[PDB]
This record gives structure tokens, C-alpha cells and sequence, in this order.
């Protein structure tokens, strides 16, 4: 599990910026629905808790 | 008529239906949480077709 953590950490810096995301950009937002596709939230969620 | 050739976009229109083929967001296999539907859109609009 320290695999997955080091892999979550890296998609998260991977993650692109909030500027970029309210201005909009194709790319950006593409990038983000990529790793919202890879990662669901409820995994994120469980080994939270 | 344009020669196709890779690395280019293409669009394709249904005969009968007259609409746009196009990769739907829905995953109906649930084998697979990475694969996506690929269905009609009735839009020329977006990248999605």
C-alpha cells in the first residue's frame, strides 16, 4: 500500500491547477476528468476512513 | 473527397439514423471500471464523435 499511496500522490501533483480549470482549458479539463475516471472518490473516501 | 491518412480525425454519420457515432460517458460493463460505451449522438458538437 505504500505502492498506491506513492501512485496517488504522483497523479495528485500530476492534477492540473485551479486557474486553469476556471479559465477553462480543453486540455486541463480533459486531464481531470482522466483522473476522475482513473480514481473514483468513494476509494479515496473508504481509505480515508 | 479527401485521402485519409493517420493521425487525422474522422467523423462518422449513421446511414439510417443520420446521427454522429460518438463514446458515450455511460459504462454499462461492469468488468471493467476504465471502459466506456460507444454509442449515436444526435450533435455534431464537441470531440466527443
Amino acid at each position: 500500500m505504500s505502492f498506491y499511496a506513492a501512485l496517488i500522490d504522483l497523479l495528485g501533483r500530476c492534477a492540473p491547477e485551479m486557474h486553469l480549470i476556471q479559465a477553462g482549458k480543453g486540455e486541463a479539463l480533459r486531464i481531470r476528468a482522466i483522473l476522475r475516471s482513473l480514481v473514483p472518490l468513494d476509494d479515496l473516501v473508504g481509505i480515508i476512513s | 473527397h479527401r485521402t485519409l491518412l493517420y493521425g487525422h480525425a474522422i467523423l462518422l454519420r449513421h446511414a439510417h439514423s443520420r446521427m454522429y457515432l460518438s463514446c458515450l460517458t455511460t459504462s454499462r460493463s461492469m468488468t471493467d471500471k476504465l471502459a466506456f460505451d460507444v454509442g449515436l449522438q444526435e450533435d455534431a458538437t464537441g470531440e466527443a464523435c
